[PDB]
């Protein structure tokens, strides 16, 4: 029966999902032209880049 | 550096690609009276490879 070690295996899936979401939410545009800071600093002028 | 230009309803768009363009010679072609770069910056057009 592989569902007996479930509580211990859900303390790991939750941590992995939290880390994966925290990493994936870096490629999401929060109002900018892209999600790469280098792209923002290269394309836009310092005023709009700020 | 052209002489023949179409009207406003026509575009005559020439797709410049597959060749390394330099945006530093455009300042020596003719004295411009307007330079509005939306999204990009005129100083950093050289390093950016679109």
């Amino acid at each position: 029966t592989p569902s007996a070690l479930g509580k211990l295996q859900d303390v790991v899936n939750h941590n992995a999902q939290a880390l994966n979401t925290l990493v994936k939410q870096l490629s999401s545009k929060f109002g900018a032209i892209s999600s790469v800071l280098n792209d923002i600093l290269s394309r836009l002028d310092p005023p709009e880049a700020e | 550096n052209a002489t023949t230009f179409a009207s406003v309803y026509a575009w005559n768009r020439k797709r410049i690609s597959n060749c390394v363009a330099d945006y530093s010679v455009i300042y020596n072609f003719a004295p411009f009276f307007a330079f509005k770069c939306y999204g990009v910056s005129p100083t950093k057009l050289n390093d950016l490879c679109f």
